[PDB]
C-alpha cells in the first residue's frame, strides 16, 4: 500500500494501481493475460456497463495493461472527481465477479483477438522466443493466452486473490494531491484487501547464454540478438540501445529496432533485424555482430541517451536512476539468437 | 468539492418510447396531421356535402364551385 501522488495545476488526473502479477509471476500459462482482460468486468455491487456509462458522464475512462512484471489498471479522469475512481479501482480489487459467462463471451474473445494481433507480428515472436530461450520459467513465460494449456475459471480467481493483496500493489497518482489520495485510499476497499506477500525477489533471475531458436514463419524475417543484463551494467546497454538506433551509428538503416527492457532486478537488451527478405536480413545481422564483437565508444551518446532517458521518464514513472556517466566502450560477448521467418536462410549461431 | 457519485434519475419511459423524443417529435406531427388534413380537403373535393359545409365559404375560391344553371334545362 505505497501511496505516492504528484500535483499540478492542470485539468487531468491519471490514477494508478501497478500490481506485481504480470507474466513472470503467471502460475499456468496467460494466466496473468486473462486476469488482465477480466479486470474491468462487473462487480458484486455495480455492474461493468454501469461503471462505463457513469464514468463517460463523470469525465473519465478506465484501461488495464499487461506486461511482464505489472498489471496495470490507470483511470484518467477530471481533477476533481477522485473518490469515485479510487472507489471504482477498490472495488475492481477487491471484488470481482467472476462470472463463467464473462468468461466465454467477453474475455476470452478478447484474449483471442489479443493474441491473434500479436500472433501477426513477427518481432513479438522473436521478442517472446528471445524471453523464453533466455530465462527459462520466470521471465520467460508467455505473454498472452493461446490455450496451449488450459486455463480455467477456478486460475483467474486463484491467480487474483495471489496478487491481488496490499503488500503487493503500488497506487501512483498523477495530477493528484497526495494527502487526499492517502486520506482516500484508506477509508475504502484497499485496507481491507488481504496482507498477503510481495511477490517480488530480490535474487537474480538465473539466465541463459548461447541458445537459440528457429521458427517458421510466412511473412517478414526477423533475426534477433538478445543479452541479459545485470543490475549494474543496465545503463551502459541502454547507452547502447540509444546509440545504435541514433544517427551516430552507421549500423542504424541496418537495426530495425533496439530496446532494453528494465526490471528491478536487471533487464533483457534485445535487438531485431527485420525485412521482407533473408538475403538482407543475414546481411544485416552478420554486419551487426561483426562491428558489436568489436569494440564500440559509446561515450558520445551518454547526453543523447540522458535526454532519451528523460523523455521515456517522463510517460512513466518509474525511476531506475542510472549512471551514464562510467559509460565508456562496449564489445559484445555472448547472446542468445532468434530467427523468424524464411529460417532456411538466415544464418545460425555458428555463423554469427 | 470532490465528487464521489453521480446522482441521476430516470424519468419516463416505456421501452423504445420516452418522453423526450415525445416532446421532440409533438409540433412536427401536429404539422403532419396538418399535412393529412389538408390532404383530405384534396380528395374530398368533388365530394358535394364537403363543398355544401366547408369548400364553398372560401372568400374568393367559393362561387368557383358551384353551378348557377338555372332550374330549366336540367330533366331532375
Amino acid at each position: 500500500l505505497t501511496v505516492s501522488a504528484r500535483d499540478a495545476p492542470t485539468k487531468i488526473s491519471t490514477l494508478a494501481v501497478k500490481v506485481h502479477g504480470g507474466s513472470r509471476y503467471a502460475t499456468k500459462d496467460g494466466v496473468a493475460h486473462l486476469l488482465n482482460r477480466f479486470n474491468f468486468q462487473n462487480t458484486n455491487t455495480r455492474s461493468a456497463l454501469k461503471l462505463v456509462r457513469e464514468s463517460e458522464l463523470l469525465g473519465g475512462t478506465f484501461k488495464s495493461t499487461l506486461d511482464r512484471e505489472y498489471i496495470t489498471l490507470k483511470a484518467t479522469f477530471l481533477k476533481d472527481d477522485l473518490p469515485y475512481y479510487v472507489n471504482a479501482l477498490a472495488d475492481v480489487l477487491y471484488k470481482t465477479a467472476f462470472k463463467p459467462h464473462e468468461l466465454t463471451e467477453s474475455v476470452l474473445p478478447a484474449a483471442r483477438y489479443d493474441y491473434a494481433v500479436a500472433e501477426q507480428c513477427p518481432v513479438k515472436s522473436a521478442e517472446d522466443q528471445l524471453y523464453a530461450i533466455t530465462f527459462r520459467k520466470g521471465l520467460g513465460n508467455p505473454l498472452l493466452y493461446d490455450g496451449v494449456e488450459r486455463v480455467s475459471l477456478q486460475d483467474i480467481k486463484d491467480f487474483a486473490d495471489k496478487v491481488y493483496t496490499k503488500e503487493n500493489l503500488e497506487v501512483s497518482g498523477e495530477n493528484v494531491v497526495e494527502a487526499d489520495l492517502k486520506r482516500f485510499v484508506d477509508e475504502s476497499l484497499l485496507s481491507t484487501l488481504p496482507a498477503g506477500k510481495s511477490l517480488v525477489s530480490k535474487s537474480e533471475p538465473k539466465f541463459f547464454l548461447g541458445e537459440e531458436n528457429r521458427v517458421r514463419f510466412i511473412g517478414d524475417s526477423v533475426a534477433a540478438i538478445g543479452i541479459p543484463v545485470n543490475k549494474a551494467s543496465l545503463a551502459q546497454y541502454e547507452v547502447l540501445a540509444n546509440y545504435l538506433t541514433s544517427a551516430l551509428s552507421e549500423l542504424s538503416g541496418l537495426i530495425s529496432s533496439a530496446k532494453l527492457d528494465k526490471f528491478t532486478d536487471g533487464g533483457l537488451f534485445t535487438l531485431f533485424v527485420r525485412d521482407q527478405d533473408s538475403a538482407v536480413v543475414s546481411s544485416n545481422i552478420k554486419k551487426i555482430v561483426a562491428d558489436l564483437k568489436k569494440g564500440k565508444d559509446l561515450s558520445p551518446a551518454i547526453n543523447y541517451t540522458k535526454l532519451k532517458n528523460a523523455v521515456q521518464n517522463e510517460s512513466v514513472s518509474s525511476p531506475i536512476e542510472l549512471n551514464f556517466d562510467a559509460v565508456k566502450d562496449f564489445k559484445l560477448g555472448k547472446f542468445n539468437y532468434v530467427a523468424v521467418g524464411d529460417v532456411s536462410n538466415l544464418p545460425y549461431l555458428d555463423e554469427l | 468539492a470532490y465528487t464521489s457519485h453521480l446522482s441521476s434519475k430516470t424519468g419516463l419511459h416505456f421501452g423504445r418510447l420516452s418522453l423526450r423524443s415525445l416532446t421532440a417529435y409533438a409540433p412536427n406531427l401536429m404539422l403532419w396531421g396538418g399535412a393529412s388534413m389538408l390532404g383530405l380537403f384534396v380528395f374530398t373535393e368533388g365530394w358535394p356535402k364537403f363543398q355544401d359545409t366547408l369548400y364553398k365559404k372560401i372568400p374568393l375560391l367559393g362561387p368557383t364551385l358551384e353551378d348557377h344553371t338555372p332550374p330549366e334545362d336540367k330533366p331532375n
